[PDB]
DNA sequence: TCGCCCCCCTTCGGTGCTTTGCACCGAAGGGGGGC
């Protein structure tokens, strides 16, 4: 049944007129369920003939459901999307079992063609003129438009949702003490009523749905646990992710390790530990869906290392309102992390991973504060409010970052747990000069038209060094420069740079870079005892910066 | 009342920001506080087809417990037109920055007794949040003047002129600015005499529909030279890079004397006396600093820029220009709450007072060069956000060179 | 041979700097999942 909801007026981008694309051909199976569907949409009202006055058309297919038996229609209307005003999508996210609270009573119905049951304005069904083929030259295909929400329209999920909420709004106000999950046609509705009263409400909710045209068939009306919902699976005391199963490939293609990639981060909402860092590095660098790629030996073990966890039986816990949130967060290696979020111990609400590299140069004090800005978010999502927090890093560790760098920065209430490896500054620069220790004065030059530079220092014990160097750039000799001073001097130096560049990354105290010149520069500065690093504005005539700048011409 | 034909700047379009994160509590008072303005006709439920947005939030002060809902219109007023080009914008009084102290008002609820443009209202849609997406997000959009765009006080300037005429009238030393949806009152008399004409500027105020601030303590803070009695090379170093930044700052300021006193291939520790030709050099350069630069005026038809710099130990310096390195303002912000724990929060608070003293000076906020990652900046700021304005703000890492303001 | 949404990983191209490459950032390609 139609809606009697009022249309939502939609109109075209300003300038524009219809589509006019020519249909394509399909074979006999689709279109004898096309025209079963169609000739029973024209008998429902979804669909209505047009003749040659409408000059539009698009083409159609159909493609078929998980329910093995029925078929989906589908209008190809990528040139009518383009053409078809913006909309402000009222889908804001993606509702998550660990933000359910345990309910006594739990039902999940499902609105059936809840698409063809919505009106689609009057002035807009002209451009939505399609032709149903059958075969090839037997005829010329009949002409229909859309009196409803058609499927692959660019509006039709917000209209549907949009109706949705003003339909079920009602019923909500009503039934306050009534969780209602509203996901495009599914509906979770939970309470804490007794099974009498809460198949009374249910009832009730479908009588209303039907009223405005929403039918909820029995087939689609799950009322027993395990509830498959959002692609979970609902106990009363828990929550499980349906099946994942990984591909397995003798050869693999960029293309099999992009969905393995995939795969895996699904995964790692629940399963802990999950790592992708070594199988996606394999797709750097590609250059077709199709190329085969070798598996590094690091990739292999990463996947079996996954494969040990995901075979181990996983579930989460629902959310508990009167207890705090806990998150606890691992550091993994090469820029990864992991994070569960529970209320009670070993029971998680739900798991996660952070390993984006942010920036060419980083530290894991700065990535540690990433993941937590991440799980922070996501709490707020899922919760509305964020958590406490268990952090392998000491709170001397912290405040040194923080009373040291130079941006602002900060974590919120967190409590040292000590599980190795632990997040550390792997050096620091002295705020001082050093007594005793040996001062190099640093400096390095490049070419633009060249390619070609030259790193140096003098020292006040009288050392000098000049290296040449090709295919650089002005800011490689810099760090060049003060990679050859970290090389010969002992464990404790001071150097000068008139490089503002250099002394801000390192200055920033990375432990990590996408630069080998970078990291080579970490590795020594981990190495030192003490570094003291100093700036003096160049060619301004000021001693050892002056003799180091002369000697690198 | 009829509306005023309101348009955007040629060629722009309407905002369209997406809703960040909500917590429950914030996304609990935005419902209360929508649907009460739904009854009222202030708002209007909208869907999809608007396809504007701009982002809502909450604020609750302390000293007034009620929260109160923020809608980020900073988009949606830089694509508005200007009213200084039609006739309409609110001048400045140079006489505010002069009072002893300045109270704050938050007068945004006279607005909504106006109507806006019908043609223009599409602009001001809002999307409420929902706790793990239980529901699609929930949209309105305004049909009065909106508090925080910058249309409402233009549109509204002629009442309001009506409305403060008495105030005014009986009190002529008493000054009063309008910025956005605040009034910034100011006068010279007694801490807990000026509070009480406040509450009775307040009543006259609700006949029809913050702190003390102390202007005379805004202390300007200048680049200054340390003092010692030896001085090693390193000293000397971080003295004359130090003095030849500020060469572009200031006029006639030489290192020539101190640059080769350093003449050699010295170690960063050696005690170098100081020749009495530098001195000579150095207390003439203090004395540069002393008193600040010749040439530096405003220009009402320019933006203003706030530089923020971390110093430490819960201080914060800041400069605020509009050509670089001719400063209108430089100053020192310091530590409020007492742990001194938190530098999101102390950015943020030092955010709104330099703005505020900005909107005394100047009648309009600067936009902000923030010494901050722009995700730590998001995850956090709108907890400690106090003002019904939002002033425009981007994100810098620049490393300190010099520490030229300390 | 379709639509809308969230997530992650990689690649690309626009912006601004007292630059001449570099670092940052948003958008778009691929993938997962939902209806
Ligand atoms: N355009 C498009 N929409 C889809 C697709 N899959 C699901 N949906 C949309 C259209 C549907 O009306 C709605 C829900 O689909 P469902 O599989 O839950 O049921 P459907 O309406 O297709 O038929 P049914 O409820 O089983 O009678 O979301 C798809 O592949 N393409
Ligand atoms: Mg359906």
């Amino acid at each position: 049944p139609i809606s009697p909801i009022e249309t939502v007026p939609v109109k075209l981008k300003p300038g524009m007129d219809g589509p006019k694309v020519k249909q394509w051909p399909l074979t006999e199976e689709k279109i004898k369920a096309l025209v079963e569907i169609c000739t029973e949409m024209e008998k429902e009202g979804k669909i209505s003939k047009i003749g040659p006055e409408n000059p539009y058309n698009t083409p159609v297919f159909a493609i078929k459901k998980k329910d093995s038996t029925k078929w989906r229609k589908l209008v190809d209307f990528r040139e009518l999307n383009k053409r078809t005003q913006d909309f402000w999508e009222v889908q804001l996210g993606i509702p998550h079992p660990a933000g359910l609270k345990q309910k006594k009573s739990v039902t999940v119905l499902d609105v059936s063609a809840a698409f063809y049951s919505v009106p689609l304005d009057k002035d807009f069904r002209k451009y939505t003129a399609f032709t149903i083929p059958s075969i090839n030259n037997e005829t010329p295909g009949i002409r229909y438009q859309y009196n409803v929400l058609p499927m692959g329209w660019k509006g039709s999920p917000a209209l549907l949702q949009s109706s949705m909420t003003k339909i079920l709004e009602p019923f909500r106000k009503q039934n306050p003490d009534i969780v209602i999950y509203q996901y495009m046609d599914d509906l979770y509705v939970g309470s804490d009523l007794e099974i009498g009263q809460h198949r009374t409400k249910i009832e009730e909710l479908r009588q209303h749905l039907l009223r405005w045209g929403f039918t909820t068939p029995d087939k689609k009306h799950q009322k027993e646990p395990p509830f498959l919902w959002m692609g979970y699976e609902l106990h009363p005391d828990k929550w499980t992710v349906q099946p994942i199963v990984l591909p397995e490939k003798d050869s693999w293609t960029v293309n099999d390790i992009q969905k393995l990639v995939g795969k895996l981060n699904w995964a790692s909402q629940i399963y802990a530990g999950i790592k992708v860092r070594q199988l996606s590095k394999l797709l750097r660098g590609t250059k077709a869906l199709t190329e085969v790629v070798p598996l590094t030996e690091e990739a292999e073990l990463e996947l079996a290392e996954n494969r040990e966890i995901l075979k181990e039986p996983v579930h989460g816990v629902y959310y508990d309102p009167s207890k705090d949130l806990i998150a606890e967060i691992q550091k993994q290696g090469q820029g990864q992390w992991t994070y569960q979020i529970y209320q009670e111990p070993f029971k998680n609400l739900k798991t996660g991973k952070y390993a984006r590299m942010k920036g060419a140069h980083t530290n894991d004090v700065k990535q540690l504060t990433e993941a937590v800005q991440k799980i922070a978010t996501e709490s707020i999502v899922i919760w509305g409010k964020t958590p406490k927090f268990k952090l392998p890093i000491q709170k001397e560790t912290w405040e040194a970052w923080w009373t040291e760098y130079w941006q602002a920065t900060w974590i919120p209430e967190w409590e040292f747990v000590n599980t190795p490896p632990l997040v550390k500054l792997w050096y620091q620069l002295e705020k001082e000069p050093i007594i005793g220790a040996e001062t190099f004065y640093v400096d390095g030059a490049a070419n633009r038209e060249t390619k070609l530079g030259k790193a140096g220092y003098v020292t006040d014990r009288g050392r000098q060094k000049v290296v040449p160097l090709t295919d650089t750039t002005n800011q490689k000799t810099e760090l060049q420069a003060i990679h050859l001073a970290l090389q010969d001097s002992g464990l404790e130096v001071n150097i000068v740079t008139d490089s503002q560049y250099a002394l801000g990354i390192i200055q920033a105290q990375p432990d990590k870079s996408e630069s080998e010149l970078v990291s080579q520069i970490i590795e020594q500065l981990i190495k030192k005892e003490k570094v003291y690093l100093a700036w003096v504005p160049a060619h301004k005539g000021i001693g050892g910066n002056e003799q180091v700048d002369k000697l690198v011409s | 009342i009829e509306t005023v034909p309101v348009k955007l700047k040629p060629g722009m379009d309407g905002p369209k920001v997406k809703q960040w994160p909500l917590t429950e509590e914030k996304i609990k008072a935005l419902v209360e506080i929508c649907t009460e303005m739904e009854k009222e006709g202030k708002i209007s439920k909208i869907g999809p087809e608007n396809p504007y947005n701009t982002p809502v939030f909450a604020i609750k002060k302390k000293d007034s417990t009620k929260w109160r809902k923020l809608v980020d219109f900073r988009e949606l007023n830089k694509r508005t037109q200007d009213f200084w080009e039609v006739q309409l914008g609110i001048p400045h009084p140079a006489g505010l920055k002069q009072k002893k102290s300045v109270t704050v008002l938050d007068v945004g609820d006279a607005y909504f007794s106006v109507p806006l443009d019908k043609d223009f209202r599409k602009y001001t849609a809002f999307t409420i949040p929902s706790i793990n997406n239980e529901t699609p997000g929930i949209r309105y959009q305004y049909n009065v003047l909106p508090q925080g765009w910058k249309g409402s006080p233009a549109i509204f300037q002629s009442s309001m002129t009506k409305i403060l005429e008495p105030f005014r009238k009986q009190n002529p030393d008493i000054v009063i600015y309008q910025y956005m949806d605040d009034l910034y009152v100011g006068s010279d008399l007694e801490i807990g005499q000026h509070r009480t004409k406040i509450e009775e500027l307040r009543q006259h105020l609700l006949r029809w529909g913050g702190y003390e601030l102390h202007p005379d303590k805004w202390t300007v803070q200048p680049i200054v030279l340390p003092e010692k009695d030896s001085w090693t090379v390193n000293d000397i170093q971080k003295l004359v890079g130090k003095l030849n930044w500020a060469s572009q700052i200031y006029a006639g300021i030489k290192v020539r004397q101190l640059s080769k006193l350093l003449r050699g291939t010295k170690a960063l520790t050696e005690v170098v006396p100081l020749t009495e030709e530098a001195e000579l050099e150095l207390a003439e350069n203090r004395e540069i600093l002393k008193e600040p630069v010749h040439g530096v005026y405003y220009d009402p038809s320019k933006d203003l820029i706030a530089e923020i710099q971390k110093q430490g130990q819960g201080q914060w310096t800041y400069q605020i220009y509009q050509e670089p390195f001719k400063n209108l303002k430089t100053g020192k912000y310091a530590r409020m709450k007492g742990a001194h724990t938190n530098d999101v929060k102390q950015l943020t608070e030092a955010v709104q007072k330099i703005a505020t003293e900005s909107i005394v000076i100047w009648g309009k906020t600067p936009k902000f060069k923030l010494p901050i990652q722009k995700e730590t900046w998001e995850a956090w700021w709108t907890e400690y956000w106090q003002a019904t304005w939002i002033p425009e703000w981007e994100f810098v890492n620049t490393p300190p060179l010099v520490k030229l303001w300390y």
